[PDB]
C-alpha cells in the first residue's frame, strides 16, 4: 500500500523478535497477533514496551507488528524492546539515536544464564564446606 | 449422532427447532394462522440466519461471525 | 560480569539530552562528545523514562522480593500505596474544613517522608580493644541511613507478633504511624541515637 | 465414553490395521508387547557382549 | 463538571451523553445493587462517597432495545461479551437500573460461577433425590432478591400450594414473600424457595402481570463444568445441581413479558483459558444452543472521547495525586499502560 | 582366558541365558494376563521357577569388557570409565575430545 516501514531483529536471553515499525500509525502494537495488553498482562512487561516510544516522545505516532518465539515473558519483553528501538531508529533523528544509544536501548544484553560446574552445587553456589 | 458428524449442519439441528419454535410464537402473538413449516423456513431472512449458524459452527469464531450473527437474528426476531 | 570495563552505564534522563547546547558548559559539552565514543551497557530491565518511576519506591520492591518473585513484590507495593490513599480519603472525607487542609492524600509523599522519619542519622559500630568489643558512635553515610529505615521497616513488617494480617495492611498501617513520628520503627531509630549518645565518651575509640 | 459408531468405526480401524480386536485389559496388553519385541536375552548386545 | 451528566433518569439517556458520568442515588444503591456491582467498583463508591457510571454506547444500545420490547412476543435473549475488563458487569448494571426504575421486577443473578465452585454444604435435595441442594447460596440470593423486589412481593401471589416439611406448607393465594421468607428463615428450604420464586415468576410474567427482567452475568457458567465433587470424589455436573437446572429454565424464550440480559464472563470461569471471550467459546456448544437466537453486544475499550472522560472524572475527584498524572505526559503513558481498557486504567490509576 | 573368574560366571549366565529365551518368554506370556484360567497359570508359575537360576535375564551384569570392573561402565562403549579414559585421553576414540564450555 506504500507505507513506510522498517523491519529489524532483538535478542535476550533465549528470545529473539522481529519487529516492523510503520513510519506512521496510531500507536498499535501486536504480539504475535495478539494485542500487546493480552499478550504481556504483566505491568512491567508493558513498561519495557513503552521505554523505546517514551525516550523519543513518539507514543501513539507508530504501529508495530512483532512476532517474538522463545525465553519467559521478561526476556520476551526485552527482546521485542530492542528489535523496536532499532527499527524505530529509522524515523527519529540521527541526534536523537545517538541519546537512545548512550540511553542503553541499542545495545544487546550479553547477560545469559551460566552453565553449572561439576563438583558444584550451582553456577558460583558451593556445597557446604566442612574444616572438621 | 450429531456428536459424531464433523460438519455440522443446519438441517434438524437445535437451531433450526428453536428458531422455528421462536418464530410459531411470534405469529401466536400477532394473531397469524400463517404456521406452515415450509413458508417460514423459506424466506430469504432464514437463509441468512442459516448461513450465519453454520460459519459460527464449522469455522473459526471472528468478531465479524458475530456481528453478522447479531444482524440475521435482529431481522428474524424483528429487532431494530 | 560479562561487559567488559570500557562498557559505561546508561543514563535513561530524557530531559539530560534535551537541555540546549547554549546551557551546556565546557566541560558539560567534553562529557557529551566522550560518551558518542564508548560503549554503553543496555538498560536495565527495571528501570525506564517513565514520569511515574521513583526509584526509592523500585529499591523498596526489590528489598521486599522474595526468590525473584518481582510480580508479587510489585504486587505488594501498589496495593500498599492504594491502601494508604484510601484510607487517607476516609480521614479527609470525615475530617472538617480547616482539618482537611493538613491531611496529606498523596500515597508517594507519605512513603518518603514516612521513610526519611526513620532514618538514624548517627550509627554504632562494634571495635575490639583490650580483648573486649564496644559499640562505638560514628557517622553514617547517606547510603547507609536509606537502606537503614527500609529494612528496619521491612523487618517490622515481617514480624510474627502481626497474626494473619497482610503485608498491604500492615506495611500502609507502619507507614502511616512513621509519617506521623509514631511506632516501632520510630522507636527503633529513637533507640540507636540514646544508645549512640549514651557511648559518646568511647567516641575517640574510632580511628577513622 | 464412546458413541456405538465411534466405538464400531475404532474396532474397524484396529482391524484394518492389525492391531488388537477384543477388548483386552492393559495387563493382558503384555503378552502383545512381549511376542512384537525380541526378549532381551535375545539381543545381539547381551549374549555378545564379551569378545 | 465535564466528566459528568445532569440526567440522572437512565430513561432518557441517549448519544448525547456518551462519555458523560451519570450519577446513582445512594437510595437506588442500597435497593437496586445490593450485590450487583463490581467488588472493585463498590470500593470506589465507597471511597468517592458517590456512584456514579459512564454512559456508554453499549449500553445505550441495549436501553433501546429494550425501550422498544414487544411484551406479547417471546422474551429475547440479548447477552453483553467483550474482553477482560472491557465494563460488561457495569454495562449490565446500568440497563438493570433502567428496568428497576421502571417498575420492572428484577432477577438478577450477580455471578453464576459463585453457584458451581466452592461449595462447603452441598447437601442432596429432598425434592429431587438425583440433584443436589446449595444452602448458602440460595439463601443469600433469597435475601438480596427480597430486598430489590420489596415493593412487589406482596403483590405476586403462589398460584400452586407448596409442602416445605410435612409440618408446614404454603397454600395457595398467599404472598410470594412468604415463599421467600421460609427459604430465608429456613436454610434447607432456601433452595426449593428459589425454584418456586423462579417457577412463579415465569408463569405470572406471561400473565400480564408485571414485567421481568433476567439480568444474568457470567451465564456461560450454566453450561461448562463445576468443581463440586461427590463424596465419592466424582465431578458434580451443572445440571445435577438445583439452582443451575431452574435458571436454565429462566434462559429458554418460551415465556413472554420481559427481557433476559446476560453477560459473559471468563473472570472466574472453570476450565477456560485467559483469552477466550467471544460467545462460543466462553458458552461451549451446550451453552449456544441454549441461547440460540440470542442479540450480541460487544463491549469494547474505552475510545479517544471516554478516556479523557474516565481521567477528568478521576481528576474531579482527587484520585490522581501523583503530580504527572494531570500533565499530558503521564496521560499519554496511561493510555499506552492500559490501551484504554477500563478495568487495567482504573487498577493502574488507583496507586497512583 | 577371561579377566578374571567373575567375568567367566557372566560369560556362562549370558550363554543360558540365551539358550533358554524363547522358552521364558513362552511361559512368562501365560502368566502375564488375565485372560488364561488360574489353575494353568499357577502350573506355569512352578515351570518357569524350575528353570536353571543362570537362565534368568536379571542374573547378567554388564561389566567392562577389558577390566571387568562391574561399576562405572559407559554402556555405548562396554568400557569401565578409567578404561575409556584411558583410549580417550590418548585420542584413540573416534570423534571424543575433551568438553569445554
Ligand atoms: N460504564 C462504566 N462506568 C464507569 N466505570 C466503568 C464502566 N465500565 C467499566 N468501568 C471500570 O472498569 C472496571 C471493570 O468493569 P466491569 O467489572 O464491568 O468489567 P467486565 O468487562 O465485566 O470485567 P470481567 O471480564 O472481569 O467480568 C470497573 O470496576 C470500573 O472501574
Ligand atoms: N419443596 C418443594 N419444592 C418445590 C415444590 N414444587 C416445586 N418446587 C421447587 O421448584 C422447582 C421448580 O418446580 P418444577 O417446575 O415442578 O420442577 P421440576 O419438577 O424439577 O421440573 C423444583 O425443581 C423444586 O426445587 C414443592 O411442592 N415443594
Ligand atoms: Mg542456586
Ligand atoms: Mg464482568
Ligand atoms: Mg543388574
Amino acid at each position: 500500500q506504500g507505507m513506510a516501514f522498517s523491519k529489524s531483529e532483538g535478542k535476550r536471553k533465549t528470545a529473539k523478535a522481529e519487529a516492523i515499525v510503520y513510519k506512521h500509525g496510531s500507536g498499535r502494537i501486536k504480539v504475535n497477533g495478539i494485542d500487546y495488553q493480552l499478550y504481556f498482562p504483566i505491568t512491567q512487561d508493558r513498561e519495557q514496551l513503552m521505554f523505546p516510544f517514551h525516550f523519543v516522545d513518539r507514543l501513539g505516532k507508530h504501529d508495530v507488528t512483532c512476532t517474538v518465539s522463545g525465553g519467559g515473558r521478561s526476556a520476551q519483553a526485552g527482546a521485542i524492546r530492542l528489535a523496536m528501538a532499532k527499527a524505530l531508529c529509522s524515523f527519529v533523528t540521527e541526534d536523537e539515536v545517538e541519546w537512545m544509544r548512550q540511553a542503553g536501548l541499542l545495545t544487546t544484553d550479553p547477560r545469559v544464564r551460566e552453565r553449572k560446574k561439576p563438583g558444584q552445587e550451582g553456577a558460583r553456589r558451593k556445597f557446604t564446606w566442612k574444616k572438621r | 449422532t450429531e456428536a459424531d458428524m464433523e460438519e455440522y449442519i443446519w438441517e434438524n439441528s437445535s437451531s433450526e427447532r428453536n428458531i422455528l419454535e421462536t418464530l410459531l410464537q411470534m405469529k401466536a402473538a400477532e394473531k397469524n394462522m400463517e404456521i406452515n413449516k415450509e413458508e417460514l423456513l423459506g424466506t430469504k431472512e432464514i437463509e441468512e440466519y442459516k448461513k450465519s449458524v453454520v460459519s459460527l459452527k464449522n469455522e473459526e469464531e471472528n468478531e465479524n461471525s458475530i456481528s453478522q450473527y447479531k444482524e440475521s437474528v435482529k431481522r428474524l426476531l424483528n429487532v431494530t | 560480569s560479562r561487559y567488559s570495563p570500557e562498557f559505561k552505564d546508561p543514563l535513561i534522563d530524557k530531559e539530560y539530552y534535551r537541555k540546549p547546547v547554549e546551557e551546556l558548559t565546557e566541560e558539560e559539552k567534553y562529557v557529551r562528545e566522550l560518551k558518542k565514543t564508548q560503549l554503553i551497557k543496555a538498560a536495565p530491565a527495571g528501570k525506564t523514562s517513565s514520569v511515574f518511576e521513583d526509584p526509592v519506591i523500585s529499591k523498596f520492591t526489590n528489598m521486599m522480593m522474595i526468590g525473584g518473585n518481582k510480580v508479587l513484590a510489585r504486587s505488594l507495593m501498589i496495593q500498599t500505596l492504594e491502601a494508604v490513599k484510601r484510607k487517607q480519603f476516609e480521614k479527609y472525607h470525615a475530617a472538617s474544613a480547616e482539618e482537611q487542609a493538613t491531611i496529606e492524600r498523596n500515597p508517594y509523599t507519605i512513603f518518603h517522608q514516612a521513610l526519611k522519619n526513620c532514618e538514624p542519622m548517627i550509627g554504632l559500630v562494634p571495635i575490639l580493644k583490650g580483648g573486649r568489643f564496644y559499640q562505638v558512635p560514628v557517622p553514617l553515610p547517606d547510603r547507609r541511613r536509606r537502606f537503614l529505615a527500609m529494612k528496619w521497616m521491612i523487618t517490622e513488617c515481617r514480624d510474627k507478633k502481626h497474626q494473619r494480617t497482610l503485608m498491604p495492611e500492615k506495611l500502609s498501617h507502619k507507614l502511616l504511624e512513621a509519617f506521623h513520628n509514631q511506632g516501632p520503627v520510630i522507636k527503633r531509630k529513637h533507640d540507636l541515637h540514646k544508645m549512640a549518645e549514651a557511648n559518646r565518651a568511647l567516641a575517640h575509640y574510632r580511628w577513622w | 465414553s464412546l458413541s456405538e459408531y465411534a466405538f464400531r468405526m475404532s474396532r474397524l480401524s484396529a482391524r484394518l490395521f492389525g492391531e488388537v480386536t477384543r477388548p483386552t485389559n492393559s495387563k493382558s496388553m503384555k503378552v502383545v508387547k512381549l511376542f512384537s519385541e525380541l526378549p532381551l536375552a535375545k539381543k545381539k548386545e547381551t549374549y555378545d557382549w564379551y569378545p | 463538571a465535564i466528566s459528568r451528566t445532569n440526567e440522572n433518569d437512565p430513561a432518557k439517556h441517549g448519544d448525547q451523553h456518551e462519555g458523560q458520568h451519570y450519577n446513582i442515588s445512594p437510595q437506588d444503591l442500597e435497593t437496586v445493587f445490593p450485590h450487583g456491582l463490581p467488588p472493585r467498583f463498590v470500593m470506589q463508591v465507597k471511597t468517592f462517597s458517590e456512584a456514579c457510571l459512564m454512559v456508554r454506547k453499549p449500553a445505550l444500545e441495549l436501553l433501546h432495545y429494550l425501550k422498544n420490547t414487544s411484551f406479547a412476543y417471546p422474551a429475547i435473549r440479548y447477552l453483553l461479551y467483550g474482553e477482560k475488563g472491557t465494563g460488561k458487569t457495569l454495562s449490565l448494571c446500568h440497563v438493570i437500573h433502567f428496568c428497576a426504575k421502571q417498575d420492572w421486577l428484577i432477577l438478577h443473578i450477580p455471578d453464576a460461577h459463585l453457584w458451581v465452585k466452592n461449595c462447603r454444604d452441598l447437601l442432596q435435595s429432598s425434592y429431587n433425590k438425583q440433584r443436589f441442594d446449595q444452602p448458602l447460596e440460595a439463601s443469600t440470593w433469597l435475601k438480596n432478591f427480597k430486598t430489590t423486589n420489596e415493593r412487589f412481593l406482596n403483590q405476586i401471589k403462589v398460584q400452586e400450594k407448596y409442602v416445605w416439611n410435612k409440618r408446614e406448607s404454603t397454600e395457595k393465594g398467599s404472598p410470594l414473600g412468604e415463599v421467600v421468607e421460609q427459604g430465608i428463615t429456613r436454610v434447607r428450604n432456601a433452595t426449593d424457595a428459589v425454584g418456586i420464586v423462579l417457577k412463579e415468576l415465569k408463569r405470572q410474567s406471561s400473565l400480564g402481570m408485571f414485567h421481568l427482567l433476567v439480568a444474568v452475568d457470567g451465564i456461560n457458567a450454566l453450561w461448562g463444568r463445576t468443581t463440586l465433587k461427590r463424596e465419592d470424589k466424582s465431578p458434580i455436573a451443572p445440571e445435577e445441581l438445583a439452582l443451575v437446572h431452574n435458571l436454565r429454565k429462566m434462559m429458554k424464550n418460551d415465556w413472554h413479558g420481559g427481557a433476559i440480559v446476560s453477560a459473559l464472563s471468563q473472570t472466574g470461569s472453570l476450565f477456560k483459558p485467559r483469552k477466550a471471550y467471544l460467545p462460543q467459546e466462553l458458552l461451549g456448544k451446550e451453552g449456544f444452543d441454549a441461547l440460540d437466537p440470542f442479540i450480541p453486544i460487544l463491549v469494547s475499550n474505552y475510545n479517544p472521547k471516554e478516556f479523557e472522560s474516565c481521567i477528568q472524572y478521576y481528576l474531579e475527584n482527587n484520585w490522581l495525586q501523583h503530580e504527572k498524572a494531570p500533565t499530558e505526559e503521564g496521560k499519554k503513558e496511561l493510555l499506552f499502560l492500559s490501551n484504554a481498557n477500563p478495568s487495567l486504567l482504573e487498577r493502574h490509576c488507583a496507586y497512583l | 582366558h577371561y579377566v578374571d573368574w567373575r567375568m567367566w560366571r557372566d560369560v556362562k549366565r549370558r550363554k543360558m541365558a540365551y539358550e533358554y529365551a524363547d522358552e521364558r518368554l513362552r511361559i512368562n506370556s501365560l502368566r502375564k494376563n488375565t485372560i488364561l484360567p488360574k489353575i494353568l497359570q499357577d502350573v506355569a508359575d512352578e515351570e518357569i521357577a524350575a528353570l536353571p537360576r543362570d537362565s534368568c535375564p536379571v542374573r547378567i551384569r554388564n561389566r567392562c569388557v577389558m577390566t571387568s570392573r562391574p561399576r562405572g561402565v559407559k554402556r555405548r562403549w562396554r568400557l569401565s570409565r578409567i578404561v575409556f579414559r584411558h583410549l580417550a585421553d590418548h585420542g584413540q576414540l573416534s570423534g571424543i575430545q575433551r568438553a569445554t564450555w
